């Protein structure tokens, strides 16, 4: 019974090994995927800000044209 | 992993966020400068 109790301990340790390795690899992959997704999101935000700048420039040009034509 | 890859990825995320914040601040500075130019363009109508 001592042998089998420590054998159950050994089995739990091996299961914990597999779980720990899988969790560490999953954490690393999740961090990498989060970094890539954040890169994509910030690139999209930068593009949207540039588009907003272009929109403001267009507003200025339209206002100038409207005033000059009047 | 923790002190290395995970910490390095977190630091890279923070650096990317800082660079994005700097770019956003520059874009907003351009926005405010253009708005001030337009406000002055009101005065230049006279």
């Amino acid at each position: 019974i001592e042998i089998e109790k420590m054998e159950k301990k050994i089995n739990d340790s091996n299961l914990l090994m597999k779980t720990k390795i899988s969790d560490a690899e999953e954490l690393v992959t999740s961090t990498e995927l989060k970094l890539e997704e954040l890169k994509v999101d910030l690139n999209r935000k930068r593009y949207k800000l540039h588009q907003q700048v272009i929109h403001v420039i267009d507003i200025t040009s339209k206002f100038k044209i409207n005033i000059q034509s009047s | 992993l923790i002190s290395g890859k995970i910490n390095k990825l977190n630091d890279e995320i923070k650096q990317l966020q800082k660079d994005f914040e700097v770019e956003v601040k520059e874009i907003e500075i351009e926005y405010s400068l253009l708005s001030g130019h337009i406000n002055k363009y009101m005065n230049e109508m006279l």
